[PDB]
């Protein structure tokens, strides 16, 4: 019996795969979207300081 | 932004054997993620153009970049990956409980069983072929020896 019930505990916590993933597809699309807004930040900014440079 | 807060050795204990490798690369980029999301804020810094409205004597060229700028619409990425993760989760709790079931079903069954040995008649009144009854073990195979003493001499 102790084995079993170990076995259903066990088996409850199965649901720790799929928001691991979930965690990471949500991180990942979060960064891309970052840097993308850093990277066209950035980027605008650099033609703007070019003509006060020059 | 609201993740799923997540254990490690909880994680650990639930992975089969051949996909541990994979379970692994899972904990690494899920490392890697954190740190990254932790090195950047979420907006950048927009500047003001009165650095750049009364420093440039380009003709109106900062007007039409900032234009360009704030008419600008960044590409949000779409998910298209986490839905067909849920579906293998709902797929996975179908065969989790369907198991879940069988299991309690091989509890209920030691349970009784459990009590038929919990409520055995003390010994003392005990027929042998109710001990028999008892640990089908202890029978003796009288189609393996059909003769007195029913077992071989040395077992005696």
């Amino acid at each position: 019996i102790d084995t079993e019930k170990s076995q259903q505990a066990l088996v409850q916590k199965r649901h720790y795969l799929f928001d691991v993933q979930r965690n990471n597809i949500a991180m990942a699309l979060e960064v891309t979207y970052r840097e993308r807004l850093y990277r066209v930040y950035k980027e605008v900014k650099n033609r703007l300081d070019y003509h006060i440079s020059v | 932004l609201a993740l799923k807060t997540i254990d490690w050795v909880a994680f650990a204990e639930i992975i089969p054997q051949n996909q541990k490798a994979i379970a692994s690369s899972l904990k690494s980029w899920n490392e890697t993620l954190t740190s990254r999301l932790a090195a950047l804020p979420e907006n950048p810094p927009a500047i003001d153009w009165a650095y750049y409205k009364a420093n440039v004597a380009k003709a109106g060229l900062v007007d039409d970049f900032e234009k360009k700028f704030n008419a600008l619409k960044v590409p949000v990425p779409e998910d298209k990956y986490t839905a067909q993760v849920d579906a293998e989760e709902k797929e996975d709790v179908k065969s989790c409980a369907e198991w879940v079931s069988l299991s309690k079903a091989r509890i209920v069954e030691y349970e009784k069983e459990m009590e038929k040995m919990k409520n055995l008649i003390p010994f003392d009144q005990m027929t042998i072929e109710d001990l028999n009854e008892a640990f089908p073990e202890t029978k003796l195979d009288k189609k393996k020896y059909p003769y007195w003493p029913h077992q071989p001499i040395e077992n005696l």
